[PDB]
RNA sequence: AACCCACUCCCGUUGAAAAGGUAGGGGAUGACUUGUGGAUCGGAGUGAAAGGCUAAUCAAGCUCGGAGAUAGCUGGUUCUC
RNA sequence: CAGGUGGUCGGGUAGAGAAUACCAAGGCGCUUGAGAGAACUCGGGUGAAGGAACUAGGCAAAAUGGCACCGUAACUUCGG
RNA sequence: CCUUGUCGGGUAAGUUCCGACCUGCACGAAUGGCGUAACGAUGGCGGCGCUGUCUCCACCCGAGACUCAGUGAAAUUGAA
RNA sequence: GAUGUCGGCUCAUCACAUCCUGGGGCUGAAGCCGGUCCCAAGGGUAUGGCUGUUCGCCAUUUAAAGUGGUACGCGAGCUGGGUUUAGAACGUCGUGAGACAGUUCGGUCCCUAUCUGCCGUGGACGUUUGAGAUUUGAGAGGGGCUGCUCCUAGUACGAGAGGACCGGAGUGGACGAACCUCUGGGUUCCGGUUGUCACGCCAGUGGCAUUGCCGGGUAGCUAUGUUCGGAAAAGAUAACCGCUGAAAGCAUCUAAGCGGGAAACUUGCCUCAAGAUGAGAUCUCACUGGGAACUUGAUUCCCCUGAAGGGCCGUCGAAGACUACGACGUUGAUAGGCUGGGUGUGUAAGCGUUGUGAGGCGUUGAGCUAACCAGUACUAAUGCCCGUGAGGCUUGACC
């Protein structure tokens, strides 16, 4: 019925979920630009920014904390070096999205996903 | 259930009156003089008069 | 005449003697007379009044110059209200001060709605086994008539389809406080809704 | 912030501050035979605060060889006192693995002096 | 007790042990007994001599449940174990002395012998 | 437990399958299971016996001849006045 | 084409074990995808207070389950 | 057969079950007659534990049903 | 050239020859109870033991546990216990194969809905110029039940026992609608822990094992929780009770005249309702260009013009299968993030100590916290298409 519930299924079991999500964000800081799907992009923005304001803090407690939802050694070098500090004055809202036609074989509504100053 | 007698030609092309089509979301961008989706972004990479791809 | 206000939750209150009160809290804008109509053109005997704060862009020429003739400068929604006889002229701020307490009262609103409801939490209809042999039905409906001889269906029959967001009234409800300062009418009971929704309150038809 | 607003005027001061695993002593007021008077409840909590959201709590007596448990709410002028007699670590601030439990198991232990 | 086929103890002495629920006295078809109602037990399990014999159709009030008591407040009490009282031909108990506690909400017309005998 | 077998429930019935599947079951050093090669055939074989099996066919196979078998029985029988 | 098909090889950590759980060598992602999260159907998880009242029938589900020691009935072909 | 024969037990209540009577329409001695420990995926009753079987269902997780793009059947049919 | 048979479950609808409640002649009706017959179909109308059973016989209730029709209602809705093909045995009959309107153990229930019938929900057009918003109600539904106490009053009645009518006040049951404040129930938030693989190792943590197995639990949803409901009254009547009163000097409720009269009928209370083609009513808003052809309610074309508005599109919603509805698009708090709370869980890691060690303690109410509340432009809500140009003609009132 889902009268104020919040947070979509995408037909994946709750494992395959988490472990998605942590893969599209472990992606996106390495290339900072991703070609993805709507509604995986708007599910994308509420995993990814608690990322970036957990990394505005240095601390070996953080530094575990980061590791321990990111599970990646280059993930976390590139986070607390670059982006936390070139985000040092930005009030939330790290991203954008910018919707871009189809795909070819199905009709899938496309999406960018792009750090907000690059 | 099987059907007891066949339809006929008015009443098959009477169903298939309500599957028309649509596609009204065409815009002009102000820049580059080219064609796109209202809201999305253009062929070459232009939304809203900026590159960004 | 009733005034128009808004469900805002349930809380409870305590007699100082120890038994605890269920209460709906209901927020009450000051309701403007729109317009009054007469018996001589309209036939019957209403009034039109409006409760505010809609943003000036979304309101249409043919409304704007509708709220023009009285300066009720107006917001959401325009409700009438059928009474018996009394003299409202202009645009008057009708406020809670026409209840005191006691006072039954009707509370109309519209509900929550569920979307598309079986027959067994629609019409509370008890369904066949689980065990026992049963195959792929366990819990649709039985049958629907008899034989060849009606041959057809039976209008008014209890199916299943949607349950409502339709209009339902509860009757003779009582009124524990009236707030003139914060605005406010709190109810003993339920009142029909979802927190936010348009509530609309009427003295009481049996009485 | 309506009902957020009414329920601070209900609220004044009649609990003191404490934990589950304590042993309190609660002094009720009963209203029979057209006179008022007082009694007391003592026993173990179990359960704690804004266990609907309007903070009410729960304790449990070992009577004449009969269990009972009492369900109290906080602000209503029946709950008249709160004592503490003794309190203890539990961790675990849910104790309703002792309605199973009857005897030297059910000992409340003492890290905590 | 709380429905047809309960088996629930007695809280007195002159009885049998344990009991069992076979109907719910009152309307047309009251499905469940709370604190304070008549119900009719068979009796199941007699000690080797008391008052009452095994097998013989009685009638109970019911002073303990663990489903609970509720006020007009939400406070509400709460026991463990089922617990009856055997009546007369006439509502008036048999035994002389009630075991463990009771509520104080039976307290009636004609309930203000049990009471006396309760202690609270 | 491999392995051979088929007692129960549900799903499937235009099946994924002209007899399966997922859960549970029985035997599991022997009156055992099985690989290769051979022997027994149509009023005739085989059978711890059910009228069971003998190439998805069995109170007597499959195929080609006698044969365009016989049908007081059903169905059909075509342009005008 | 979820079926059928004889024989060898068969590591590591726990375990009596070729059972079972995670892995090495080696191999694969089962040749339609994307949504949204109605009834109802299928395969599952937890449940107040009761505890066979269901039903042709405790069918089905739930429960029981290990190793060591203590302890053990009528009955008997004297093994059980 | 008449028949839920009559009598006792078990249940608040027992056309089934157990023990007897014998008035066997129509038991009976190798188409064997009466007993019998151990074994039955065997038939019928009773009990403890246990439970969404049930009073009476409430909620959550997956795969379909529903919407969008690709491919694209079947039985049935004098005419509407 | 097939109309699937008994009982159960689910769901029902009508009759009245009434089981209960409502009104009432007579009684061999003192009172409480009854018996019997006229009027009445509004709402109700039991859980179990035993049998394949309907039926029945029992135990215990209740205001009462109604009798029939609807292929002895209902298998393209369920079951398959009974009759039920192939197996096997008993008793009887036949020399035999075999049989019995005798028993007993075992035994496959097929279908994706085309036409009404429908229950929900939209698209087209219409309503005589077009919009926005609010409405009368023709007509149709929904609902309708009842106990026990207590006062009247231990009064009327009666040797006594026993005990009321009319009226009033309470608080239960069965059914219904709404609703989460409470009392509980409920998987992705926080812990504990078992086997193993990994991140170079120690620490810390993350996969897989049904959510590995469990302890707790916010929002939402929900009942076993919370609240509310069934009327009062008005009309017209049924059976019955009459009042005046003739025909028929009297009598007579009727022929004329005049009343009382029950849960049934019509309003009364809740909901839909102008596709009510008879298409209603109010208030307010928009639009004041030419030209030619052929034929003048003038029709048709050409050109300028596109307003009130609406739709596509975007962010969404306690609205939703799709739609529809509702809120909003920089005139900006519509959704995500961010900053403070609240709630939950149960005192993190790292360091410092104590100890040979597992562990304890300082660390210490710590840290983490989904769906909630308040604020805040940090990211995302950037033209085009439909719709025109003053609204026919007859009559009457009308300068």
């Amino acid at each position: 019925m889902r009268h104020r519930k919040s947070g979509r299924h995408l037909s994946r079991t709750s494992a395959h979920r988490k472990a998605m999500f942590q893969n599209m964000a472990v992606s996106l800081f390495e290339h900072e630009l991703i070609k993805t799907t709507l509604p995986k992009a708007k599910e994308l923005r509420r995993v990814a920014e608690p990322l970036i304001t957990l990394a505005k803090e240095d601390s070996v407690a953080n530094r575990r904390l980061a590791f321990d939802r990111t599970r990646s050694k280059a993930a976390v070098g590139k986070l607390f070096n670059d982006l936390g500090k070139r985000y040092a004055n930005r009030p939330g809202g790290y991203l954008r999205i910018l919707k871009c036609g189809f795909r070819a074989g199905d009709n899938a509504p496309m999406a960018y996903v792009e750090l907000v100053d690059r | 259930a099987v059907q007891q007698n066949k339809k006929s030609r008015s009443a098959r092309d009477m169903r298939r009156s309500h599957d028309a089509l649509e596609s009204n979301a065409l815009s002009v961008e102000k820049s580059t003089g080219e064609v796109h989706l209202r809201h999305h972004v253009s062929p070459d990479g232009f939304y809203r008069g900026r590159k960004v791809v | 005449i009733g005034v128009v206000g808004r469900k805002c939750g349930m809380t409870r209150i305590f007699t100082e003697e120890g038994v605890s009160i269920p209460v709906t809290v209901i927020e009450v804008e000051p309701n403007r007379v729109t317009q009054f109509k007469t018996e001589e053109t309209d036939g019957y005997r209403a009034v039109q009044v409006t409760a505010g704060e809609r943003r000036a862009s979304r309101v249409t020429k043919a409304q704007a110059g509708h709220f023009a003739k009285a300066n009720v400068a107006a917001g959401r929604g325009v409700w009438e209200f059928r009474l018996g006889e009394e003299q409202y002229a202009a645009g008057d701020q009708i406020t809670v001060d026409l209840f005191q307490a006691g006072q039954m009262v009707d509370v109309t609103g519209e509900s929550k709605g569920k979307g598309f409801a079986g027959t067994i939490k629609r019409w509370n209809f008890r369904g066949q086994d689980n065990t026992h042999g049963n195959s792929v039905s366990h819990r649709v409906p039985g049958s629907i008539g008899q034989c060849q001889t009606p041959g057809r269906v039976f209008k008014g029959k209890k199916m299943s389809g949607h349950l409502g967001a339709e209009r339902v009234t509860v009757q003779s409800l009582e009124i524990v406080r009236v707030d003139a300062e914060r605005n406010l009418l709190l109810v003993k009971g339920a009142v029909p809704g979802a927190t936010g929704g348009d509530v609309i309150v009427r003295p009481a038809a049996k009485a | 912030k309506i009902i957020q607003q009414i329920e601070a005027e209900q609220m004044n001061k009649e609990i003191p501050a404490f934990a589950p695993g304590d042993t309190v002593i609660v002094q009720v007021k009963v209203k029979e035979g057209d006179r008022q008077r007082l009694q007391a409840f003592e026993g173990v909590v179990i359960a704690k605060r804004n266990r609907g959201l309007n903070s009410a709590f729960t304790v449990r007596k070992i009577s004449n060889g009969v269990g009972v448990e009492r369900t109290f709410q906080t602000y209503s002028p029946i709950v008249d006192s709160l004592s503490v007699k003794r309190r203890g670590d539990v961790r675990k601030a849910k104790l309703y693995y002792l309605r199973a439990l009857s005897g030297k198991a059910a000992r409340i232990k003492e890290k905590l002096v | 007790m709380i429905q047809t086929q309960s088996m629930l103890d007695v809280a007195d002495n002159s009885g049998a042990r344990r009991v069992m629920c076979i109907k719910v006295l009152g309307g047309s078809h009251r499905r469940y007994a709370g604190i304070g109602d008549i119900i009719k037990v068979t009796v199941k399990e007699a000690i080797p001599r008391g008052k009452v014999k095994k097998g013989q159709v009685m009638t109970a009030v019911v002073v303990r449940t663990k489903h609970g008591v509720r006020r007009t407040d939400g406070s509400i009490i709460r026991f463990d174990g089922n617990a009856a009282v055997l009546l007369n031909n006439k509502q008036e108990p048999i035994g002389t002395r009630i075991f463990g506690p009771v509520t104080r909400e039976l307290r009636t017309e004609k309930f203000m012998k049990i009471v006396s005998l309760a202690p609270e």
